[PDB]
């Protein structure tokens, strides 16, 4: 009694957060798979999604 | 009428035009800012 919010997404389990992915924000965010060549120090903080 | 001070032959002592400045000194000079574009992949260079 007293549920804000539900809602539904990737399950924190399955894809675990060490050996693979992560899931902080709604985004399954991984790190380096496909970095831009060559940009500025604050890009490619997109291109992780 | 009136001959121009050249091609008559003869030294005299006549006007010049002069002003008050320093010139060079204003405080200051041009200052620009330029913007990098950025990538380097992705620059447009075919405009012929």
């Amino acid at each position: 009694y007293g549920a804000a919010v539900v809602n539904i997404d990737l399950n924190r389990d399955f894809f675990d957060t060490a050996t693979g992915i992560d899931l902080t924000k709604g985004i399954p965010l991984v790190q380096d798979l496909l970095v831009p060549i060559g940009v500025t120090a604050g890009a490619e903080q997109s291109a992780e999604y | 009428v009136g001959i121009p001070k050249l091609e008559v032959d003869h030294i005299s002592f006549s006007n010049v035009v002069s002003m008050m400045t320093a010139n060079i000194r204003t405080g200051d000079d041009m200052a620009v800012e330029r913007v990098n574009p950025d990538d380097v992949r992705a620059i447009n260079i075919r405009n012929a």
